[PDB]
């Protein structure tokens, strides 16, 4: 409820976000959340419900022009031995990142996440997540539609993904959703 | 009264609803600030925006 309550805020010359911009609404906010997410670190609850709550809130204060766009705490909290809800939270805020920023490095840490890890649930929610939030489809034009991209998620349904069934109807998935059915179009 | 009257007087008790929720809730928030204050000063931190 407090995460549906933030509207997008009214930057000005593209303003660097910062504390002097801080809205006074969103302060309180941002003091809530602070508190239950350390609060769950020394008591935790159910599901970690509550640092999925705060980790998805933090990505609507991103989401909007209050918190900079900083993908390094999801990605800390995306690591092997957390709890898989928080993993696949913080894995849906690093998709959204990626598709809103453009990014081509956290793109290609999602495809090497998709690559090794552990988890093959993970992987499978990774690939299911990249599907229905894509980073570009097919009638974008993007910076991250180059041969090389097309090269990588061709040799993840041909190799990489032979061990599972379900990473590779993943990966077509995948192709499917950013190039389509016939030949990728941005390439020679 | 003075000279033989001894009635042994008490503190005034504050049994009212609306300011002991009102304590109980900023005794609570303070402990939980103080507490959330001093984990994050003495272990490793992050902060959303520069030098925070």
């Amino acid at each position: 409820a407090l995460a549906n309550s933030v509207t997008p805020a009214v930057s000005v010359n593209n303003e660097v976000r910062t504390l002097d911009n801080l809205n006074p609404d969103v302060r309180l906010i941002l003091e809530e959340i602070t508190r239950f997410l350390n609060m769950e670190k020394l008591l935790p609850s159910y599901r970690h419900t509550i640092t999925v709550s705060c980790l998805r809130a933090i990505r609507v204060l991103q989401k909007n022009g209050h918190v900079p766009s900083d993908p390094a705490l999801f990605k800390s909290y995306a690591e092997y031995g957390h709890f898989v809800d928080i993993r696949i939270a913080a894995l849906e805020a690093v998709v959204d990142y990626t598709k809103v920023d453009r990014s081509y490095e956290e793109l290609q840490w999602l495809l090497n996440m998709i690559q090794n890890d552990p988890v093959p649930y993970v992987r499978h929610k990774i690939l299911n997540m990249l599907t229905k939030n894509p980073p570009f489809t097919k009638n974008m034009e993007s910076p991250l539609c180059n041969e090389a991209l097309v090269d990588q998620l061709w040799k993840l349904m041909n190799s990489g993904t032979s061990h599972d069934w379900r990473l590779r109807c993943g990966a077509v998935d995948l192709y499917f959703t950013l190039f389509g059915l016939s030949r990728p179009s941005c390439l020679p | 009264p003075h000279t033989y009257i001894k009635t042994p007087t008490y503190r005034e008790p504050v049994s009212d609803y609306q300011v002991l929720r009102e304590k109980a809730a900023s005794q609570r928030r303070d402990v939980e600030r103080a507490l959330t204050r001093f984990m994050a000063k003495t272990g490793e931190t992050q902060s959303l925006f520069k030098d925070d």
